[PDB]
């Protein structure tokens, strides 16, 4: 899983080198930034869930067509529904998990690889879960860097999904 | 490969779970303690060179037959290759130090490293006492008290003997 | 050339990836890193003379037969000891490089590539660069990270010499 | 591949000299501006669809024949090829933001394009006014004082506006 | 570009192979079905235009917010309306020209290469051009192997979309 | 790889006999059901899609422990790789069905799977289970009255049928 | 073993792709022509033994040394005619594998693969059995297009001999 | 690979426009001649050793100073090359007299063989002639009137003459 | 890869010790015999193709199931085979007689090869046949009176023929 | 050219290394050989003309057909006896140049390579070529270690007919 | 890769030509003056480390440009390369001076190297400069009265000579 | 290991050829050299003794710092001079291995490979073992060319140490 630790040891790896300066720093950056991080990753969690309601409401308002047409795609039923808070906490908690691993890791492995086959087989948009990112990014009321790094993890969901 | 952070996510996302305030408190103390983990990697690393060539010169003191004609390092072939494990060794070693996880020394080191050696005619367990003396120079390296901020790296380093035994246990 | 900035770019360029905050990190540890590797490379560079006299001498005296035996590849002429001053001095220039640019890159190109090979063909014993190298290491005069920062590269260069 | 830092190396090297008062000035202001230099960079980089995107839109719309049937950008397969330059100069371009020098795009990218372009028939000077408008959009997006410590951050946007230039220069 | 003769001879070439009678039956296979081919590139051709606008409406009608919503990517204003009656145009189009090539070739090069990542670059969404082409299908007119010409190439139309 | 042509010459040279007429008249009957055949594989074929999307979706909606947190489909790399095992399997089936014979199935695709998947931890019980409903899906797309010269496929959707239960038999 | 469908499905399988129009098109080809394959076959087939016998004769006239000269290589003893009229049947029974199976495969594996060296080995000279097939394809008794097909792999049989 | 099918639908591409009904007159017309052109390819691909021994002998009957010491097809290896040449060609010509387009003679054979031959030494005037022979002979063979039935391939001849004099020009 | 000097070599390194008078003695002597081995070498090379094709007519001639339909050198494919297994077994014969020592043979050849047959389904007991008779005819070339000065190699016969037991040991 | 020395070049060539003893030594056996290598290369050549006159009958009268059946391959014209003739003196020269080469790189390049194609394009028998070999081989006219050296060229070239 | 007896032999051949009494002669003696030339190898072989590091110390002494900073010989890098350059330009003058012939040195070492040089920067004219000292010490170490059967080599030196002539012509 | 025969095999084997009159010859030159060879090998094997005492004297007249001098790298204890003598035993009986074996494969194997990390590791110089084998090259006593044969393995090894 990709971290700023796995990268520099994949980095010296790589060349059958020890560990050197050169990747000592890169984990002290690591270490730095990993109390704005925890800060963000904490807030979120803990209003996870508004933001979560929040966000679906945000997405049900931009395409009202998703609660009103037929198919299994759509929130047009109790289980539709369901699917789609279910799928908003999915991205949301994996945007807490970049936090505490430092790096995108935890987002490209268990959301980003497949993603483009899974909504296009599926029938959902990439539009919906953008909209759903920008409330969450818009709403979770953090400052300062915190801010910075929750909302560099939103945006790179987001690129994944452009 | 994991890193301590990577390992409880990966483990809560096997939950589907946020993290709680326990783990969240877990983590935030390793990172406090990261000063202690890079000068523990920094004094290791600077001194990798005298960690092998030492431990392989007691290693051959204490079992010569290792090095007479027949012997395992035998040949100057031989004894660079047993030198050269030694020092790949050393090196997974210390990338587990960095990571504050062992994986990367059990999938990249490790893995199928007892089979090799019995294939070869290799004795395991004279590597593992290769492995025990690199791990007493590397501790006495990484904990000498002088040209440094005082204070307790203990966990630290019970930590770092455990992935030297690990080896040490993965060979034998 | 091998520092912490192009580690992070060769990273996110081997997979075609745009950089992520994963890489932004290990940038901004060696900027904050910075400040106590300038400092150690001002000060070498500042004391740079005394300390190539110095360390020339420490060679002299823990191998007297570098100044008496004969041959090309002793100081025993004058031209052998204005040759071993002078490497000693690309060593300690070497050095100053690697912390101004954040990581081995200077001294990996200009100096460790080929030199067992150097010192092969040219019968020049690494027990004598090392020797140099640790005068250089407990007379400098650094405290600090500072310090540490200059013995990471001088033992680097001790290491590529053992 | 080089950076601010090793830049000045490779130059005091090449005249056997150590760093003067001068450089080590020249390059401490480097590191004092780096927390700018990485804002520019996180916020270039967190809305690259956005750019290539618009520019593309805007390109076609200045210039429908690229799209028109027998336009270089006719087809899905050319306008997937037409999008994904846009997205490779904009990478190698932050790329260079972050080194602080243009050697990574000059060399990764740069380098041969032009002959590239000119043996498929693509029209460079409509490559050049794609990069021109992904300029305006990256230094408006880089230098929004929204949501950001105030500060001055101008000589950073004209040299992030030298290496669009320079691309644009290096296909037309 | 794929047909069943370029792909008759590729099979020969691969392996150093003058053509056999293997290869030669494979071609008359597109002789005799050339027949019908024709037919149903002939009349999708005649009645192209019509079918064109009523493809857009059964598009319109089946998702009425492409009309209304603001954005460049729906067909709310006179221009979006003209870029979604090209792109039908530009499916029926392909589509005439793999039944005169006998194959999918002409689909594979002009559109289905390069597809998803138009569709997710400009926010286009593949539900809307498999209604028009739903719709092309179930009104183009044509019987017996005319219409199952006509139908192989428009479901390969589909699948690549879904 | 045979067809079911070349499956008789084989057997008939291990014997080094020319063919009989009871060979003869098997193999004109498989000439003349073509065209029936050759439907299958076209109607399948333009549906491939939709069969496996509709089998995916039922198969989680009777196994929700497949997608849930910690489920051998859970996260869309596993979830993609799935559904690619679908597609995989409908495309080798579609193939024998064409060719008249299981050997293609059977080499490039069933031969082995059983143990790629104990390996992994993927359940072949649900495998087979996905299988089973492209198979009713597929039969019943296959014999649709519908738009059709009307006339008697049991034969070839019985055979249809076998090659699908062979996938299923092949991966529990 | 090649036919024409194992080649239209090596042709999907080599890109990972489901079967097109543009492979069912050449099988189709290939069940069109099997009308004549099998009226070729059949009669071969059936007066194998008067052409094999008439075959074997038309080599021993035209090298007459074939009946006279010493050697293993030749039939100037009963094993050695035994040997020929039994290699004159394997060619002919191929023809009639390769009319069934729609293509070359079954002569491609058989009897092509390894010609030269067990030519070369045994001291067989390939101008006998272009002999050998000259006659079978002059006195097969074949008209149309059944001739066509039984002509088509008796030359691929001579110009693999030559 | 264009075959005279693709050739038309690349052209009405490039201008964006649907076929014409003299397009698709042109192109049935090919197809009623599809029989004379598979007739044409079956005879010449069932005689291809004897044109190129026959052409072969007959140019070296003709240039004696090719097979002297000294010449360019001396030695079993030049000769093997020289004859495998000739195959390569004529095996290129059947290829493009199949698809009614000379895209892939161009593409796979043609292509940068002027500039082979010259770098190595070999006369492409004689190549020329060697072709020229296999011309007549193939034309020869597949305009036999014996064994088929009556009609008239004139046009079809021409074209194949084409190929023909296309490779022999390709060379000179 | 040894030869029969450096196979004494390898032995008195793993004894560390210095050669002694027997085995200078014993090196001398396969010096001095090394024309007679040389005689052999020749004979047998320049006779491979007649041993190979004797031995295979007369295995066949005794086991003519071998080649009828069905039978594991039925097909040229599989004759070429066997032929060439012939070959090779009696390559890696000659170089062993060369070498003095059977290494090579072994390493290169028998290796894994009794299993290679099996999984084929080809008879190892009718390889061991074939393998007997090359034997037979290359000790009759080899130990010919004809045509070479007078004297006994008796010896050397007696080591070639080991060599070829060993093969035929080797695949039964 | 493959002979000793090429060989003991490209031996160490292909591992990078300076020429050692152990290639040395293989050169002065060339060296030693070329003795009786010489002579046998001067007798041939000295009694070239009746050797290609005597083996050339050794084939007619061994293969009489090949002086009456008709056909461009056989020597039935004055044409064909003239290019036989050719042939096996080349066959000869080829010998001659083995042996003043010290090894089979003449044959191996000028004669060897393609020669299975051009026996099978052209109708010609290797028999004929190792008929006229062996005569070459009885009728030579030497003894001792130049016989030697002789028939193990001649014999390479019958192994490459068989 | 030809030595001096395949060269007469490939002139030879291009003329059809038996070889001549001159021819014959001609061979003889270079046989006859082998032991001459495998002392010149084995002798130049055997100081190849001192020929190169004594001809390196002198180039660098009469032209110190090339080691001082910003030199083509600056940096243990460039240096290695260097003196990499001057042994396998040894290397290969040894291989020609065995072979009798000039060719493998041509073909392998000096084909194209005058560019290779152009584009790097090095200086061709100080290549040759070291080429020219390794010749006068390898003639002088191969001239050597000392230890050897009496006799006069100067005809073999003069063509020694030639080789490190040609070499230090083709790279100035 | 590496020999004239397992080089002439290597060669023959590389090109899945038989043996060839080109390399028999490359044999036959080991097998007249043995004759020179056994002669060096049996007198350096008998004198070995003192030649390797002699030898040791050599390196510590030459650098007498290595019998002062403190470490475990030196010959300044009892341990010291017992390793040093060892290693010039090996040198020599390696030696005499390569004349056994006609070839420099056992040195190859058993010294070179790895020579220059286990010289670095251990602090151990090149140029003693490089004045102990000329001291064994100038009194060996030998004289011909068994001095020939023993000089060429001993420059060998100080190439392989320069
Ligand atoms: C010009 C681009 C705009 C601007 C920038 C600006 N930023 C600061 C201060 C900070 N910028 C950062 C950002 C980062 N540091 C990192 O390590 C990383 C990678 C993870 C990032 C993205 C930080 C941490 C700071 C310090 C804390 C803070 O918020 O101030 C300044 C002030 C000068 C300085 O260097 O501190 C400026 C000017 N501000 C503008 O108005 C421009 C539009």
């Amino acid at each position: 899983m990709k971290t700023p630790i796995t990268e520099a040891i994949a980095a010296a790896d790589t060349q059958g080198r020890f560990l050197s300066n050169t990747e000592l720093q890169a984990v002290d950056g690591r270490f730095k930034r990993a109390v704005a991080s925890m800060e963000a990753a904490r807030a979120l969690t803990n209003n996870a869930q508004s933001l979560i309601d929040g966000a679906a409401q945000a997405v049900y308002q931009k395409f009202p067509y998703t609660t009103t047409m037929q198919g299994s795609q759509y929130a047009s039923t109790p289980e539709g529904k369901a699917k789609c808070a279910r799928d908003i906490g999915y991205y949301l908690r994996m945007v807490t998990y970049c936090l505490v691993a430092g790096g995108t890791g935890p987002m490209d492995e268990y959301l980003i690889a497949g993603l483009s086959e899974i909504n296009s087989t599926f029938d959902l948009s990439p539009s919906w879960y953008i909209e759903a990112l920008k409330y969450i990014k818009a709403n979770h009321g953090l400052t300062g860097q915190a801010a910075v790094e929750a909302n560099a993890y939103i945006d790179y969901a987001i690129n994944a999904l452009s | 490969m994991l890193d301590a952070f990577a390992k409880v996510v990966a483990q809560a996302d096997a939950r589907g779970e946020f993290l709680t305030n326990a783990q969240f408190d877990a983590l935030s103390n390793l990172v406090k303690e990261g000063n202690k983990r890079l000068d523990a990697v920094n004094r290791i690393t600077s001194n990798a060179s005298t960690i092998v060539a030492n431990a392989a010169r007691a290693l051959f003191a204490e079992q010569p037959q290792l090095i007479q004609p027949g012997g395992n390092a035998y040949t100057n072939r031989r004894m660079a290759a047993c030198l050269r494990d030694m020092e790949i060794i050393l090196r997974y070693v210390t990338y587990a130090i960095l990571a504050g996880d062992s994986s990367v020394l059990d999938d990249r080191c490790l893995n199928g490293l007892r089979e090799t050696y019995q294939a070869l005619g290799t004795p395991g367990s004279s590597v593992a006492v290769a492995i025990q003396k690199m791990k007493d120079a590397a501790i006495a390296i990484a904990n000498d008290p002088n040209g440094i901020t005082p204070g307790d790296c203990s966990a630290l380093m019970s930590e770092i003997a455990g992935y030297f035994d690990r080896a040490a246990a993965a060979v034998a």
